[PDB]
């Protein structure tokens, strides 16, 4: 849809889902920590977001109330990957969305923590970044060695940390 | 002695032979404006190649939900 336009002022609704759709909990993160964690829940959501998908199309008109247990479930496939990162792989996560955000939610300028946090959950949650559509000829550019576009200031925290990591072998 | 006019039945076969040529013509005309007006297909009126009248819109944003039959 478009933007509004010459004049809008919000209004909230203060009303309760009906009792036959049962409860969901939200995902509740913000913007540059779901941009970090968007390859990790495409690893693990793909068929039921493709469900979902599938559902609101074959609906034609009446996905918002013929799609709800299917959203239901994407929801908590993306709550229990955001779960999993916290509890096991949060320092990464956060060096990686804090230098989001101080760049302008460009990932190429946050290699240094994306490689760590792909080591990470590679390893622990066995969840791997695959960029699709390409062929075997192309490279990722997120595994690029010295690419084109780098960013003004590199993140400190995560130079400091790919220096330990490359010291220490977890790289 | 001179008069060698045609045959009355003669006569009679060209002229009914000339009102049968006019008669398939009258129904040629009405044949004709009968397959006229007559509603053709959408093959035939618009488009041989891509026959099917159903709109494909954009495809910068399409929404899963958009299509209906």
């Amino acid at each position: 849809p478009r933007e509004a336009a010459a004049h809008w002022v919000p209004f909230e609704d203060k009303a309760n889902m009906p009792d036959n759709v049962p409860d969901v909990v939200e995902v509740g993160a913000t913007s540059a920590p779901l941009l970090s964690a968007s390859y990790f829940i495409g690893a693990k959501c793909k068929p039921y977001n493709d469900d979902f998908m599938l559902c609101r199309e074959e609906s034609q008109g009446s996905g918002a109330i013929d799609c709800l247990k299917e959203g239901r479930r994407v929801t908590r496939c993306a709550v229990s990957v955001i779960e999993d990162i916290n509890k096991s792989c949060l320092d990464e996560f956060r060096l990686h969305w804090q230098c989001l955000e101080q760049n302008n939610h460009q990932l190429s300028g946050c290699r240094k923590a994306e490689a760590l946090l792909n080591k990470c959950v590679f390893t622990k949650l066995n969840l791997e970044k695959k960029i699709p559509g390409l062929r075997p000829d192309e490279e990722p550019v997120f595994l690029k060695k010295d690419p084109w576009i780098k960013p003004a200031v590199d993140d400190f925290k995560s130079v400091r940390a790919y220096a330990e990591a490359k010291k220490n072998g977890t790289l | 002695t001179f008069f060698h006019p045609k045959s009355r039945e003669d006569i009679l076969n060209e002229e009914a032979k000339i009102v049968q040529a006019l008669n398939n013509q009258r129904e040629l005309t009405i044949k004709m404006h009968e397959l006229k007006r007559e509603e053709k297909d959408y093959a035939h009126s618009y488009s041989p190649l891509f026959s099917d009248p159903v709109p494909q819109g954009g495809s910068i944003g399409k929404a899963p939900g958009s299509s209906r039959e």
